[PDB]
């Protein structure tokens, strides 16, 4: 309910898989193979594997074939035979992957071992992106990973954001629910839970815990500025101090030096900043200067 | 003769060893100036 | 509540990670590889690693691939398996990273060790920045850092801005709350707190402390001038002295030498300076000259 | 309150840090690398450090990369792990740093030792300056400086402006507040305060002192002339003597020789000088000639 | 970072900061406020004698 939205469990993580493949069936919107040699080379490899040997040093210009990179996410506790979703991306001078089909492609880990096999039909949106697609249930798991879940008497809940008050809150909630000495905070990002030994008992424990509800404590005042997209966001802890501001073409609705009153809550901040009558573009510069001076009692992050 | 010991034109040692600089005084400064003549 | 907004804890810091990667799936808005050799070279390295050896000295001109630098922030107390956010930036003659996908990329520290692995889909704003993007939960932590948190009986709260009165205020507040000899100010930027030995007790202590409330004392009068953006900010401690000012095209609304009365509070300052009727552009020069003369009883900082 | 606005403390100072870095992610507004060889050279160094060796003597023309100088201010009592603000400036034939990202950069002192590491996103104002930006909390402190604060029984308050009456006023105020023999004036710019031995007691002392209030004595009559910007400022101590003035195109509102009466206060000065009806441009020449003759009883400074 | 020498060619201050140009006005000249820090001190015989 809530704890499952704040933490993850130690040992339950995702991995990444990558592979190379071919996409066939395009309407003449494939690679110009006279400039992507690996396309024709891998096509010859596949044909030879199937039983057809094309002579070397011959002319070959295709249009319905594209060379693609396939990426996938290996899920936790994955079992062989299950299915996952893959993303297919062009990799040389192709125009579109509109109605293509992905041929048999092995997906390797970082140790260069095959963990899944991918094949299916691509769904391109159809402005939109043409050289990228997604296949639903397009890969099947072939290898499984070992794990030490169920061994021991201790699991670790890892918070998504560091905080001491939050770790203490989660610890106190678990201790209030599941007995006196069930949890212990290690640092601002880990809670060590004692669980019975076994495999089903730990699942019962984690099922009971993951649905508990905790009240989030107030976080740090911060202001996020995304200059690339042109956006500004302020959480509900920002305050202000009375100070004067001047900027090009901005005036009182009075001269060019406008006042800004103190602001305790966020509504007061929004009101006092809207009083200046500035676009977000100028609001970025105003906020940077105010943080440098001392009015802005927040934490400016340029993302 | 060529075996009679003669002294070279450039006498003495033909090399010098760098000396370690003084220990910086612990004021609030990064700029430390060795005793300037 | 407040102390967490003024200080940081010793040993709880962030680090930086950087890596090199490839972005595939672009709509023909990738590098012109005839002038970025490292793109094709690294693509050949990847293909060879996967099992395909492209002959050397061959023609290869791609359009859906771009070479990028990936940057990330290693968080405090990071545990392996968690996720962080990455920033992706083009590095040679690419047009856009609109719908690209980041391939498997290792993120190194300053000691050239792999601390995280990055892979995911890029979100470009879509004027806006095209050659820069951000991936949410795009990297996974692989290595952990050791730390000596929980060892000893002393932590250090490091203020964000140097001040003696502020350090003394924080010390007195902690001593008023958590017993007589709990805190001690070392200098204008550090408060040494005595904590019980252990790991959970220190978390309880820091959870109790970080949410205390202290009243900020008046800071130094200062005026920030950002000439690059064209902005001026004055905190609530600036005062003025009576003096005359003259500048090109400015006149009394009377000759060209205008008076400025004494000003104790900030409202008086804003009024007296708006009386001159000057844009911020001229206000910068007026303020510099006034600070040089002696009217402006503040601290001018050109940022 | 006031003393903190007039003096600094001996041993509490700032230092400067400088470093070289690269900025990536620009929209084709980076260096023209065929004329800035150090850009490509340092990019090759970074790639080689990461694990990719680009052959030498090859073509390489980038557009999304710029070479920059990073400057920062090492604050007093800085502790490792804290954060400071950096300024980023282009250094060869770049067009803009609009949406760039600063890669890992070490900031050296004057002894060529690394004191901070810088990395983050740049905020360019967006006429405005394009080739210069500022990053908030963009650097982290890595090295600390030793200091002898807290050792001894004597600190020095250093005035910001030399004056004997002012040093005597500060000394008398401190002696009136903190006991008979607490302070002693050394010269026009230093006050020697006796403090108890230790580290916390000196902080208590400096916290008590820095918030005291002293009444500033009248300074010297001076007139500041900034000919480059075209501005004139006169503090409240300037007086005048009766004399005649003539200048091109200026006349009585009567011939071309106008009278100027004696003026004791500043209002009389402003009135008598506005009577001549002259722009600041001519006011500069009039004031220079008057100071050369003997009317202007002030101190002319051309800044 | 710039060192400021006296007439005896000794470093007395170190200068670094942002320039404020007026913005007709002078473009090739600027002033930096609190742009230099003192590194060396001069001796003096103030306080000695009557
Ligand atoms: C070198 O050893 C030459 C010395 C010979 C001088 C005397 C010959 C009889």
């Amino acid at each position: 309910e809530r704890i499952r939205d704040l933490t993850s469990v130690q040992g339950v993580r995702e991995n990444s898989l990558i592979g190379y493949g071919l996409v066939v069936g395009l309407d003449g919107t494939g690679d110009q193979t006279t400039q992507t040699p690996f396309t024709t080379q891998t096509l010859n490899n596949m044909l030879s594997q199937l039983g057809i040997t094309v002579p070397t040093g011959t002319n070959m210009q295709l249009k319905n074939v594209a060379a693609v990179m396939v990426t996938a996410s290996y899920p936790p506790f994955a079992r062989q035979g299950q299915t996952i979703d893959v993303v297919v991306s062009s990799m040389g001078n192709a125009k579109s992957l509109r109605g293509g089909t992905l041929l048999m492609t092995p997906l390797k880990g970082v140790d260069s071992q095959v963990y899944a096999l991918a094949q299916g039909n691509i769904l391109v949106g159809g402005v939109n992106q043409l050289n990228g697609g997604r296949i639903t249930n397009g890969a099947i798991i072939e290898r499984e990973l070992p794990t030490q879940f169920g061994a021991g008497n201790t699991i670790n809940l890892q918070l998504n954001d560091e905080d001491f008050t939050m770790a203490q809150q989660i610890t106190d909630a678990i201790n209030r629910a599941r007995g006196y000495g069930s949890a212990t905070a290690l640092d601002a990002r880990t809670v060590q839970v004692r669980v019975p030994s076994g495999n089903s008992s730990q699942v019962r424990f984690l099922a009971d815990i993951q649905n508990m509800e905790v009240n989030v404590t107030p976080q740090d005042a911060k202001v996020v500025i995304n200059s690339r997209t042109g956006s500004v966001v302020m959480n509900r802890e920002v305050t202000l101090d009375s100070c004067a501001v001047a900027q090009g073409n901005l005036s009182v609705t009075g001269g060019s030096l406008q006042s800004v009153r103190s602001s305790a809550n966020l509504n007061s901040v929004v009101r006092a900043l809207n009083a200046l009558g500035a676009t977000p573009m100028d609001l970025m510069s105003i906020l940077q200067s105010m943080q440098s001076a001392g009015c802005l009692r927040a934490k400016l992050e340029i993302i | 003769c060529a075996w009679i010991p003669a002294k070279p034109l450039v006498q003495g040692a033909t090399t010098a060893q760098p000396i370690p600089g003084p220990v910086p005084v612990a004021n609030g400064s990064i700029f430390q100036s060795a005793q300037p003549i």
